[PDB]
């Protein structure tokens, strides 16, 4: 027992490897049990699994007491591989049971292939697979008991007691290796995800990033990826020779979706010597990856193929010698297909010889399949990148063609800027800006005869081309062209393009935009509110007033939300006001149309902010929210004893000026109520028609009951609702402005007269329904 | 006769009704009605 | 005997760790029992090491271990363990030093900790320490205390303790390797499932994070966790800033993220894993929400640390719920909170993981797992930002296309100018007239097809106004007798003709005049050329519509210019850039119901007409023409052998490919048909073409800084006739000679080329007289 | 008192055309010249 205890303590100490290789401790235990059993040539068969087929491979051979470990160790270059259906070690690995077979030549499972290879005669052998967690790690072999036959049951008992130590060592190594492979998998996934989410890219760049980043965690000496042509159908003119039969139809390798197997690009990652990347566009069939049929075989079939000793196979013509003259030979190959969401093979990844030189087992199959699966999932980013580029290009084309169509032709300019009829040039606008100013200033109607400064001015006698002329006259009267250097041709063009950008709708046509711009002019000049605003700010407000309803479709923000319009999904709030702002800025983007080109960068930044505040301030919900703040501003400005004190109080604070500008733009929008009864009655008819056709759209397309304002059935209720619009929204804007400056007093007077008429018709309706 | 090779696995990762919880994933008193009357909001 | 029994008991010790389903703490308990018996010490124990927040600590796992003791009574749970930081206690100093510390009197070392001595009421007077150190990590510090028979541990006691600790180190490293394998398996599965669910589709933050977290649920192994998403709005609207700038509302004071945004959890997603496996989502959760009631999620949103807190309700800073969180008896025990981080380091959300499924505090391995999950979510934020960009781009495109189409479409006045129903039928604006009556009223107003030589090859467009071109085009469709056969509405036909006219830009040659002359050539080749006998009336209708719309929106440039300028057309459409644009725009124009001249034919007829349009417009590309000249020549050569016209009709009609090639040749001969016009008309059209090509060359030299080809170059203007002669000798001569062979009726077109060629030679040789 | 010490995010681990190899990632004989002279192609 004393020497048995000493041998047990020696086994306990050699179990404490403290580093090194467990094969050494197992070899020391095997030579121990060899000298104990009166048997020689003990052996270990490691279990591998390739393609899901289990095999056994001899790892230590010719174990002898007092023999050197280096001679007992057989490397994978000389290992003998047996499938589980060959040899009693295969049957043992299948059954996971202890077998003791004497006279093996009588056993139906004994294989003499090893006996023929080695020339050694075996007669009686003991087999017991090492099994842990139902998994079989090694088959241990005791053979040719000397001086005795049949072994013994006590030999099996001591055999089991030492195979407990063997199982300890093998389980420790198995847990270490499974930790290693699972850490490699997790790091591969983390790095591939980091590189995929870095940006949007086409397939080639994204796969190259991912594979190059993960190159260190795949223990392959080299590997490559081949990308197949993704085109599925041909152009009709390239089918024409095929359909005429002038060219024989292509025959050869085809993917399962039926595309031709054309590797349009190969990426080689060489890691054996110098780490080098090769990108081969349109590689020839003589490429060292493609010269063996295996990548093409994966492209036709799509199996994951682990093939050990690949030049010993007969099907695949693997190169038996160096391929880059560098002395690297193919030994083991693992190829996998990358697939689309639709199972379509985009590429084939082929991983060559493992750095350890061992044949690929199910662990490296698992690693490479998870990498390939992640790559096949990553194609969503490529498909999205292509759809981004197509949507961007289509948008830019549609916007350019729109802007070209809407822009005023040179005839439309020459219709107003009659330079040809007065300077006799007719070919080039070589004339100086002073000449264009001088020739144009005759052609505009004088602002006094047109009454353009007056609050009463009615646009019915004027034509729309006369409205354009009057608009350029209004810009001239503010004296903007000389100060900000706004060219006269681009001024006239911009006015005409703004007109044409107003649709032919019943009320939101160019006449409404012109009357709002004229109200902005007359409030600035005759209402004397320009005392708070710089001429730059006056120029920006007048341009915004002319564009405050540009390309108004003829519908309300409620309609856009209810109709789920692209405008409503693009602009979350103030849908049409943000559309008008975006389109006015789009008109100002063209150099041809930029009446603000001759500004400083900070002045445009100012003009753009005034455009934004003014057009979004044409939203009446914003008006209603900010009424109370404007009222507080007016109340604080009323107690000021000096006019110049009031001017100081407003001018020092940008936010008060912005609120007053918003209130001015709302006085301008609803100005028609202040116009004489004739004009008010016509304009109220126009808005009533616009609201009726909105309600017909709501009832017909959206299939909903319209509000009584939108309903044609309440037509005769129009004047009473008009009265309701006169008190809730316009009196305040106009009473507070009359308090702010008495010069806007008559606009409230106009409202007051118009309200009486609107009350009269309601009393006429009171007469009608009561009888 | 080519060696027997492993088929690609897809069922495990093949697997939003199945994911729970995806279905859900200012003026004065007078003004609130009359602003909707004129479509101001 | 002592050696034998010790070796046997250490063998049995090693086998206890092989018992699958056992625990290593049992084996270490047996080892401590043997150690305490051999060493004659009492109250042996071990302290497992942990790391939290990156600082190390120790905690007792087995107290009061004595020989012949119950394992259940000796094992202390993690809820009863005593935690010591490394800076305190002898166990901490042993863990730091990673070496043996033998201290005989606890009062002689400043590292003595009184905490447990007062906690349990035991007195200590002897201490020997050696950490279990493997892989440069400390797993447990083992303690021997209060040697009953001696006042010191001698060096032989140290050596025996070292050997038993080597066996304990073997056991503890086996358990450590199994645990690290489990940790990396969890992390790998977490990443694989998160990647599978992120690439499943492009979606918003909320949906994508809910999918990822709900899939990884089974692998977090926490009893409870949640995610809070912060509001991402950074800037305010000017109208909501106004009260802040004026001062009506005090500035916001409270928690802020490091970017500066207000900490507003706009959505909370709770994953309850303790029971019933319920998920809830709370939009705009109140501050009394059970996750937010403790300051910890808000503290993470403010700071962005990873917070592992053990005994969270025992802390005083964060005011965790000491009682149950809800009606169910769940209480917070441990917590781990981490932020989700944008690409710009912005805190998008905070993920909080509460107590583990078992009672143990969170170790560094769970911190590692949870940080890899939150990093993966912070990377999939790129997919969410891409989705939002996608929706904005799609909406902007659709708006721009609709506004374009509305601008280009002919107004009702331009319809009425051709279809004078109002001034002749005495009808209102609403069209309720019969289709046959509209036919009868229109058919007077078109020019008769026999005057103005509408069927003749001599047709000159110079004496016609463009309004007469529209009328003649509707006349051309009218003689082919398409309106009554295909049921196309007369008003739809007129509007489509007029929008086709305004579609074609005012360029010098690719204006409406070229489109009309090509449509007239298609008509005359069909009727007078007798090629109509090869095609159905539907196919002829497609020929005419494609012949008119072949050049639609041609900007005045060629495909070389599109490629060279990197035009959005060239990036959208790979090959045949301009013809693919013409096809896409003609299909867009046919897509509106109001313009769908093919609305009243069968779906199969529409697919046929669409393929007809594609073939015709792509076959307008002369590179395709040059490619398929040889095939058309083979067709003509095969068709001339036959001595029966019926045989020719049979031969061509039975093969769709031959008809498609003859259609391509028909359209090619139609495009260049101006070369066959009389000399005056040819000279004027060649002048217009040369002007277009000279302005192309001036544009190309100006904006690409490149030399034009000699044909584009304006300096060789007088070289125009020679290059025109080249165009005579290379292109048109083949088409019109092969057509004259194919049908003698097209013979005058070649003959017109034959005269015009003579005139070009008579002015080219005069250039040889100028030099 | 003061809050417990908590770990900082390990941003340093993944903080980061440098990828090697990314830089790169029909008519008759007479018809090759005269077609370009007319800009037909
Ligand atoms: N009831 C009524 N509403 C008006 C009148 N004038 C303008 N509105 C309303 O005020 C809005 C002003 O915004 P705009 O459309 O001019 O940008 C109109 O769209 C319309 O809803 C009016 O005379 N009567
Ligand atoms: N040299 C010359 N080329 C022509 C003439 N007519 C047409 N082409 C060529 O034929 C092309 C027809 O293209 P499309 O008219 O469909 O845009 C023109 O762009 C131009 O290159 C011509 O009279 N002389
Ligand atoms: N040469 C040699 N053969 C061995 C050794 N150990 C086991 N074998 C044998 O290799 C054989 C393989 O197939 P079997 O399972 O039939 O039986 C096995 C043995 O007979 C050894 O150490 N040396
Ligand atoms: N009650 C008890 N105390 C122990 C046991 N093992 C060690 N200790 C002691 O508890 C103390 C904790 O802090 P120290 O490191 O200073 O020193 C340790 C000992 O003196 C044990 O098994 N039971
Ligand atoms: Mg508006
Ligand atoms: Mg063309
Ligand atoms: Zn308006
Ligand atoms: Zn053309």
């Amino acid at each position: 027992q004393v020497e048995e205890s000493a041998l047990c303590l020696e086994l306990l100490w050699t179990v404490q490897e403290e580093g090194g290789t467990p094969e050494q401790g197992v070899h020391r235990a095997l030579q121990r049990l060899a000298h104990l059993l009166q048997a020689d040539r003990c052996s270990m068969f490691l279990c591998r699994s390739r393609n899901g087929i289990p095999e056994v491979a001899s790892r230590l051979l010719d174990v002898t007491p007092t023999s050197k470990f280096e001679d007992n160790l057989v490397g994978p270059d000389k290992e003998v591989v047996f499938p589980l259906d060959i040899g009693i070690v295969g049957w043992a690995a299948h059954t996971k049971k202890t077998h003791n077979v004497p006279d093996v030549k009588k056993n139906s499972h004994f294989s003499d292939f090893m006996d023929k290879q080695t020339g050694y005669v075996t007669k009686n052998l003991l087999a017991t697979p090492i099994v842990v967690g139902k998994e079989v790690l090694a088959v241990i072999m005791a053979v040719n008991k000397v001086n005795a036959s049949e072994f013994s049951k006590q030999d099996e008992e001591v055999f089991s007691k030492y195979l407990n130590f063997v199982s300890i060592i093998l389980r420790l190594h198995h847990t270490s290796y499974m930790y290693n492979i699972e850490s490699r998998r997790s790091q591969i996934l983390m790095w591939s995800a980091n590189k995929v989410f870095e940006e949007l890219t086409d397939v080639e760049r994204q796969f190259h990033k991912a594979l190059y980043t993960v190159r260190s965690y795949l223990n392959c000496e080299r590997y490559s990826i081949g990308l197949l042509d993704m085109t599925k159908e041909k152009e009709f003119y390239d089918e024409w020779p095929i359909k005429l039969g002038e060219v024989e139809p292509y025959k050869g390798p085809k993917t399962p979706d039926g595309r031709e197997v054309n590797f349009y690009k190969i990426i080689d990652y060489i890691l054996h010597g110098k780490e080098e990347i090769k990108v081969i566009p349109t590689p020839p069939a003589d490429h060292w990856t493609l010269i063996s049929g295996l990548p093409t075989y994966v492209a036709e079939n799509g199996f994951i193929c682990n093939m050990m000793n690949a030049p010993a196979d007969e099907y695949f013509t693997f190169q038996k010698g160096p391929v880059d003259e560098t002395g690297w030979v193919i030994k083991n190959v693992l190829s996998l297909p990358i697939v689309n969401k639709k199972e379509d093979i985009v590429g084939v990844a082929t991983f060559y010889n493992r750095k350890d030189g061992k044949p690929f087992d199910e662990h490296d199959e698992y690693i490479t399949e998870t990498l390939t699966q992640f790559l096949g999932w990553s194609l969503l980013n490529t498909d999205t990148y292509d759809k981004m580029n197509k949507l961007e290009n289509r948008k830019d084309i549609a916007q350019e063609m729109l802007m070209n169509q809407t822009k005023a032709t040179p005839e439309e300019i020459k219709s107003i800027l009659k330079f040809q009829e007065k300077l006799n040039v007719d070919v080039i606008d070589d004339c100086e800006e002073k000449q264009l100013v001088a020739i144009l200033k005759e052609d505009l109607p004088d602002p006094r005869s047109a009454e353009l400064y007056e609050f009463r001015f009615s646009d019915f006698p004027l034509t729309e081309h006369g409205l354009i002329k009057c608009g350029i006259r209004l810009f001239f009267e503010i004296n903007v062209v000389e100060k900000f250097k706004v060219p006269v041709e681009v001024l006239t063009r911009w006015m005409y393009t703004v007109r044409k950008g107003y649709r032919a709708v019943t009320y939101h046509n160019w006449r409404h935009g012109f009357n709002v711009g004229q109200t902005m002019f007359t409030l600035l000049m005759t209402g004397r509110l320009k005392k708070y605003y710089t001429d730059l700010e006056a120029f920006a407000m007048l341009a915004a007033a002319f564009c405050h309803d540009i390309d108004h479709r003829g519908t309300n923000n409620l309609y856009q939300m209810k109709s789920t319009s692209p405008l409503a999904r693009l602009h979350g709030s103030s849908i049409l006001e943000r559309h008008h702002l975006e389109y006015s800025k789009t008109l100002l983007q063209d150099e041809s149309l930029n009446i603000f080109q001759n500004l400083n960068k900070r002045q445009f930044e100012t003009v753009i902010h005034l455009f934004e505040v003014a057009i979004i301030a044409t939203d009446l919900a914003l008006y209603f929210k900010k009424r109370t703040m404007f009222q507080k501003i007016v109340d604080a400005c009323e107690q000021m004893q000096t006019e110049e004190e009031a001017i100081k109080y407003v001018t020092v604070d940008p936010t008060k000026k912005e609120i007053i500008m918003a209130m001015m733009m709302t006085a301008c929008d609803l100005s028609a109520i202040t116009k004489p009864w004739e004009v008010q009655s016509q304009v109220a008819l126009m808005v009533a028609n616009e609201f009726w056709e909105q309600g017909d759209l709501e009832r017909t397309v959206l299939q909903q009951q319209p509000i009584p304002m939108m309903d044609r059935n309440k037509r005769d209720e129009l004047p009473k609702l008009q009265v309701g619009f006169i008190d809730f929204v316009c009196t305040f804007v106009y009473k507070e402005f009359s308090r702010f400056h008495k010069e806007i007093t008559p606009m409230l007077s106009g409202l007051q007269n118009n309200r009486v008429e609107w009350k009269s018709l309601a009393d006429e309706y009171d007469a009608k329904m009561k009888v | 006769g080519p060696p027997k090779f492993k088929q690609r696995q897809t069922r495990q990762f093949k697997s939003g009704d199945d994911i729970p919880g995806m279905e859900g994933l200012a003026f004065s008193h007078l003004e609130l009605h009359e602003l909707a009357q004129f479509g101001i909001i």
